[PDB]
């Protein structure tokens, strides 16, 4: 009996999910281990980038034995083209990593000192792109009908927050209408 | 249930006798029913616990007026009021449900 | 056949499970090779952990890594089955009516786990036994049977195939079902005209229209 | 007696295992230095993810309950601030188990002199004596290699005469005052820099450690500023602000003041409660209170503006805060106020003076929280320890302020009652030394804690002597509420007015042990510190008479 939530995912569970996405790293180190699902790696070379899963990068970052790379889409100069492209298409939600909120929480807790110009900038940027996008969702949510919605490109977290609401009142709405014919 | 080393269903469910015995027979039969699911796996489970995912993976538990030391499994954590153990998620899951540990 | 793939399919199954309004087939072919695999590595790590003390009159890292990993994947399936058992708790009756009927596929050894089937029958049994000495004594003659009257109803519910589920469309293109302009799939709702479906965009609809896409895993949930 | 890095690699090799680990680091006890030390220690362990137990010990007698009860798999032990005085080899015993002994108890202490049985005869230590007193310290060196293992009648008489010859000079040693050489924290940082960690909050832990004790002397600390300031120079958040910026945003040098709570309290209340200024200006006196206002008349600071909280005072007064004081304070003899201090700014929250933070933690330790009652009370202090431990963390500031709203109140208590004493002239000059007892007072609940009486005792020994000719004479205090006449009595040390020639080596430690060895009348060394003991009102008076004579100083 899962109790909470239960129909929607838990906010934590979507991080539990996203940490399964691989991203590049800069190992300080120069057994085996096969583990199960990793496939990697031959002993990591210091000052050499390589591709590994996230939860291990985070794990090896707590010990500061590795320096995570910043994603090419996580930058303020990069985000600028994205909010510019977002203000100008009030309908569509543009192009999203789909994890961007949760990576934006996770990579800022520890890895923060690795980013170039992380301070007081990107958080200001993504807290914004997580603003106009949210209100655009609430103003795109007036057009609700059964059964269709284009939620286009939308974050996993954004999906998870509003899920019970939409997929509940769709189940009050479509419920009268299917049944009245 | 309750949880390590369950090891028996006792002191739980403050309703106790106030709740009907007809339900309590169902209940004891039901936890007896889940003991078999516990006995199929071979996970190990610990199915009863860890509804919330491990991170990462070591935590810090601050004693909460518990005595102690009752940590026999794995090791004698030697429970001692006003003592925090820099212990892995493993035995934390099991011991937090009882009421010993407090801050994760 | 690769481990990583069995895992991706495990995650896929887990999401598809917590999303959908109803139960899904029990995937034994995989889940059992993982239930053997973890029994292997859990023994292996305790063996290497115990052999490690012999070189001791170094690096705990691959051991810590490994162990954390095992905590994560031993969480995953435990969420899975702890969920399915709940949906069995809700659908016990429906499943019973599904079992007494011939068509199409009953519980068997497939629709439920060899472990789950026990949970089902025993729970069902002790439940009927509970309500039996509680409120049916004192037993209405028409209400002797637990099943449709009909109305209202009962249960029956809830094989609800119309409920909404967020769905994200993914799968290999041949360039099967792609009719353009962007891509697969149909759709053809009964009440409405096709949208139809675009692959780079998540589209929420009923579970019933998409159940076949779900079977093919052409759309994630 | 070892390299810090090498003692570290030892505690590494005996540490990590299956099951992990096991070590219990003992944080002890009530001294803020302990926190300062063990927090950067614990963070260092978390770096290599080494499992640990951490115990809040109060009583020295209490340690026996622990070490004698729960130990199983623990091959490497660590202890803090205990054992420098009384040896635990006899106290715990030990009983050697299995050379290359299985368990290594590290003992970290700032207290001197070390116990004789400790450093030589390696069993449980692995001493931390390094590097402060190395020394020699040839007096302890000849104490053993001579003593151990030690016509023929003249050679026997010669031998015995030599034995007493060494025993006399040896008796000079180990009978002596307990005085901290260097803050244990500093050394843990010296151990930490060899491993290569420069971490900022770590360094802040060092600053906290050093500034834990400036309330009481320095003594070497006056020369510790190089060893800190250089380190503050070994790092920097940005070459120039770049206001603020919201992150790093770190500690910096500012003209800080022994003045009390300048930043988190109203200015006037900040002079009026400050400890150094209580003295020179005679603030307990109504006639002297005015002299403060004359200070403000000299500064041109309104009285109404002095009453207002420091966050909100006008900007002009802030920019002139470093000048006006130079223009004025010099005339009142208050010229020693301005230190070069350390201040860490969290930016948009505020800033915090190195010292004031310590006032917050001390505040936490006593408040904001027949043997069953004392055990339960000491227990309440044990719980309260963690309430104080938490405030060190950066991520929770919300409770740190709960400390400060207390730190103010305490002073408002302490000052008040302090004045309640000087009105009755309760000081007994006696002959050999100064002595006092509080027979009655408000809210003795605050005075239960050793450290409360350390600070009241401190403002009082500071008040009585400016100096104030003549002869700085150590002070004695006593208080009672409940627990059936426990009458806690703490030893104290004289305060020189910033011109300090000698350490002066508190002698109450010895004078108390002489009485425990005489009639031992309800004398209890149960508190961890040699200066502070317990007594009963039945036996306190004969104890006071036996305290008066024979005077060891």
């Amino acid at each position: 009996l899962p109790a909470h939530l239960q129909q929607t995912f838990s906010p934590e569970e979507i991080q539990f999910i996203v940490e399964n996405e691989p991203i590049k790293i800069f190992p300080r180190i120069t057994w085996q281990l096969i583990t199960t699902d990793d496939k990697a790696l031959n002993n990591m070379v210091a000052m050499r980038s390589t591709e590994v899963v996230l939860w291990i990068a985070l794990l090896l970052k707590q010990q500061s034995k590795c320096s995570i790379v910043a994603p090419q889409w996580l930058t303020t100069k990069e985000l600028d083209r994205k909010i510019q492209y977002e203000k100008t298409h009030p309908d569509r939600f543009s192009e999203l990593p789909w994890n961007w909120l949760v990576l934006a929480r996770i990579l800022f807790n520890k890895a923060k000192d690795d980013f170039h110009d992380p301070i007081h900038e990107l958080r200001g940027k993504i807290q914004d792109l997580r603003e106009i996008r949210q209100i655009k969702v609430l103003k795109g949510l007036k057009y609700l009908n059964e059964s269709h919605l284009q939620l286009d490109n939308l974050s996993l977290l954004e999906i998870n927050e509003l899920r019970p609401f939409i997929t509940e009142i769709m189940d009050k709405l479509r419920e009268i209408h299917t049944a009245s014919l | 249930n309750g949880l390590d080393l369950m090891s028996s269903i006792t002191f739980s469910q403050q309703d106790t006798n106030n709740l009907s015995h007809q339900e309590q027979e169902y209940l004891k039969e039901y936890c007896d029913l889940i003991t078999d699911l516990k006995s199929g796996d071979l996970v190990d489970i610990d199915l009863s616990g860890s509804l919330v995912p491990p991170s990462d993976a070591f935590i810090d538990v601050r004693v909460l007026k518990d005595a102690g030391e009752i940590q026999t499994e794995y090791g004698v954590f030697n429970l001692i009021k006003d003592s925090q153990f820099f212990v892995q998620q493993s035995d934390v899951e099991r011991l937090i449900q009882q009421g010993y540990l407090q801050l994760i | 056949v690769s481990p990583q793939q069995d895992f991706s399919d495990l995650m896929k199954s887990w999401k598809n499970e917590r999303c959908s309004p109803e139960l899904l087939p029990y995937p034994h072919q995989l889940m059992k090779r993982l239930l053997n695999r973890i029994s292997m590595q859990s023994q292996l790590i305790e063996n290497i952990s115990m052999g490690f003390l012999d070189m001791q009159n170094e690096s705990k890292l691959p051991l810590l890594c490994m162990e954390t990993e095992l905590e994560r994947l031993k969480f995953v399936i435990r969420s899975y089955i702890r969920c399915r058992l709940s949906k069995i708790d809700k659908f016990s009756l429906y499943l019973r009516q599904l079992n007494e009927d011939e068509n199409s596929l009953i519980s068997l050894t497939d629709l439920l786990s060899k472990d789950e089937i026990k949970y089902h029958d025993t729970h069902s049994l002790i439940w009927l036994k509970l309500v039996n000495d509680s409120i049916l004594k004192y037993m209405p003659e028409e209400l002797q049977a637990i099943n449709d009257t009909e109305g209202s109803v009962n249960m029956i519910d809830e094989p609800d195939w119309n409920k909404f589920v967020f769905i994200h469309v993914n799968g290999p293109p041949d360039g099967e079902n792609e009719f353009g302009k962007p891509c697969y799939t149909v759709t053809i709702p009964d009440l409405k005209e096709e949208v139809e479906l675009t692959i780079g965009s998540i589209y929420v609809m009923r579970y019933e229209v998409i159940r076949d896409l779900l079977r093919d895993d052409k759309v994630a949930l | 007696i070892s390299q810090f890095s090498e003692a570290y690699n030892k505690i590494l090799r005996n540490s990590s295992s299956a099951s992990s680990c096991q070590l219990v680091i003992f944080v002890s006890c009530l001294n803020i230095d302990a926190l300062c030390a063990t927090k950067m220690l614990s963070l260092l362990f978390k770096k290599q993810l080494v499992q640990s137990q951490i115990v809040p010990i109060f009583g020295y007698s209490e340690l026996r309950r622990h070490y004698s009860q729960l130990d199983d798999n623990i091959n490497s032990l660590l202890l803090v601030g205990f054992g420098g005085v009384i040896d635990l080899e006899a106290f715990l015993e030990i009983d050697p188990q299995e050379q290359s002994f299985r368990r290594d108890i590290y003992v970290l202490d700032a207290h001197r002199p070390w116990n004789l049985d400790n450093i030589f005869g390696s069993q449980i230590i692995q001493c931390f004596d390094d590097g402060t007193v190395d020394d020699t310290l040839g007096e302890e060196k000849e104490a053993y290699y001579k003593l151990l293992e030690l016509n023929d009648l003249s050679k026997r008489k010669q031998r015995k005469k030599q034995i007493h010859e060494y025993e006399g000079v040896l008796e000079e040693y180990y009978s002596q005052g307990t005085t901290v050489v260097n803050s244990i924290s500093a050394q843990i940082y010296s151990l930490l820099s060899a491993i290569g960690e420069t971490n900022l909050s770590n360094l802040w832990l060092n600053i906290l450690g050093t500034t834990s004790l400036d309330i009481a002397y320095a003594q070497v600390y006056n020369r510790l500023y190089p060893l800190l300031q250089d380190e503050v120079k070994r790092l920097t958040p940005s070459s120039r602000n770049s206001v603020k910026t919201p992150d790093t945003l770190t500690l910096n040098i500012q003209p800080d003041y022994y003045l009390f709570l300048l930043r988190h309290s109203s200015l006037y209340d900040s002079f009026y409660y400050s400890n150094y200024v209580n003295a020179k200006l005679s603030l307990w006196n109504e006639n002297g209170k005015k002299r403060l206002h004359k200070m403000f008349a000299r500064m041109g600071i309104p009285l109404s503006t002095a009453q207002e909280t420091w966050l909100y005072m006008d900007h002009s007064i802030k920019r002139e805060l470093g000048i006006i004081f130079d223009k004025n304070l010099d005339r009142y003899g208050l010229q020693d106020i301005i230190r070069d201090g350390f201040v860490r700014t969290l930016g948009y929250r505020g800033s915090i003076s190195a010292s004031e933070f310590v006032e917050a933690l001390t505040a936490l330790l006593e408040v904001g929280n027949s043997a069953q009652k004392l055990t339960n009370l000491r227990k309440r202090w044990v719980s309260n320890f963690w309430l104080s431990w938490d405030a060190l963390d950066d991520r929770k500031v919300e409770l740190l302020n709960r400390g400060i709203q207390l730190a103010q109140d305490l002073q408002r208590a302490i000052f008040n009652t302090g004045v309640a004493i000087l009105e009755k002239k309760l000081i007994k000059h006696l002959r050999i030394y100064r002595l006092c007892v509080l027979q009655d007072g408000p809210d003795l609940d605050l005075y239960r804690n050793p450290l409360t009486l350390l600070r009241l005792g401190n403002t009082l020994i500071e008040c009585c002597a400016e100096s104030e000719d003549k002869q700085l004479l150590p002070m004695v205090l006593a208080s009672i509420d409940e627990n059936t006449d426990t009458y806690l009595v703490a030893g104290l040390t004289p305060r020189y007015p910033r011109g300090t020639k000698k350490p002066i080596l508190n002698n109450f430690s010895m004078a108390f042990q002489q009485i425990t060895a005489e009639t031992d009348a309800k004398v209890r060394i149960d508190n961890f510190e040699s200066s502070i003991i317990e007594i009963r009102r039945e036996d306190l008076s004969p104890f006071l008479e036996k305290l008066t004579l024979s005077g060891l100083l």
